[PDB]
């Protein structure tokens, strides 16, 4: 109930659902760290453009 | 209104250089990728150069490629073209034309660029003095 109450004043993100275009490799130095646990390729870091009203 | 004024052009000789300055007013020049065009005696229009909103990329005709270099100045709200190795065939009136308004239109909805930039790649709506 308190979580819903704190959720109420938050602004909605419904218009964000439009289709976007993202790029995985970006202008940064490190992409493969010292450790590899099937997560270096799954970097979960992309930079993405999106239309907003 | 949105006005553009060219200057710096004058009589020159081949092999030298030239600085054509296109000042602008009446709008936010910080993101308006301008277009340098030329018109020779007894000839039609001929596109010279084009620069993006941010100056990242730029396009020059293969004939005029290398001889001219285009640049922008958002602080001055000005555009600049520096020549090099001028040729007698370059005799022309040079104009500085704007891009297709601020946003790009589609289905009555207008899109501005990143950081709300005035971008397009379309016809040239406004033309300068020359
Ligand atoms: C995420 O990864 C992606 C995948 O790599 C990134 O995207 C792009 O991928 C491409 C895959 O093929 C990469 O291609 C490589 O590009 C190499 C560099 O080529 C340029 O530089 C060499 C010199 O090192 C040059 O010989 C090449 O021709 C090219 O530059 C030339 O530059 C001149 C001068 O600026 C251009 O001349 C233009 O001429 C016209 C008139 O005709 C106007 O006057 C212009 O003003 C003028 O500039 C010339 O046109 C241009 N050449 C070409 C063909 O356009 C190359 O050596 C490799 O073999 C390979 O082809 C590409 O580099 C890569 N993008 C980047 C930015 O690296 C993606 O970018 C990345 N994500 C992020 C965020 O970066
Ligand atoms: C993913 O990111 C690239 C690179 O963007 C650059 O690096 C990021 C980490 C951020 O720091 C960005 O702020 C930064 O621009 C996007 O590609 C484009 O790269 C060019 C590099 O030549 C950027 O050019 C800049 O343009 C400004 C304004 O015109 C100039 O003042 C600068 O001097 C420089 O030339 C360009 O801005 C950048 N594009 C964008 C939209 O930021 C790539 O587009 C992006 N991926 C997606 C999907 O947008
Ligand atoms: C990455 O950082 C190293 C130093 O830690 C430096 O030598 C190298 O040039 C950097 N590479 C890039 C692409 O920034
Ligand atoms: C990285 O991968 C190799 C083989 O895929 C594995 O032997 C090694 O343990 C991995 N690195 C780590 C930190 O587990």
């Amino acid at each position: 109930s308190l979580w819903d109450q704190s959720l109420k004043p938050c602004v909605q993100l419904t218009p964000l659902c439009v289709t976007l275009d993202c790029s995985y490799n970006i202008t940064n130095n490190i992409t493969n760290s010292i450790t590899n646990s099937s997560v270096n390729m799954r970097e979960e870091i992309k930079n993405c453009s999106f239309n907003m009203t | 209104q949105e006005q553009l004024v060219e200057s710096g052009g004058g009589v020159v000789q081949p092999g030298g250089s030239l600085r054509l300055s296109c000042l602008a007013s009446g709008f936010t020049f910080h993101k308006y990728g301008m277009h340098w065009v030329r018109q020779a005696p007894g000839k039609g229009l001929e596109w010279v150069a084009l620069i993006s909103d941010d100056g990242m990329r730029k396009y020059h005709s293969d004939s005029m490629w290398g001889r001219v270099t285009i640049s922008r100045d958002n602080s001055k709200n000005t555009l600049y073209l520096q020549f090099s190795s001028l040729k007698v065939e370059d005799t022309a009136m040079f104009f500085c034309a704007r891009e297709a308004g601020g946003p790009i239109w589609h289905d009555d909805v207008k899109y501005y660029d990143f950081n709300d930039g005035y971008y397009n790649y379309h016809y040239m709506d406004v033309w300068g003095k020359g």
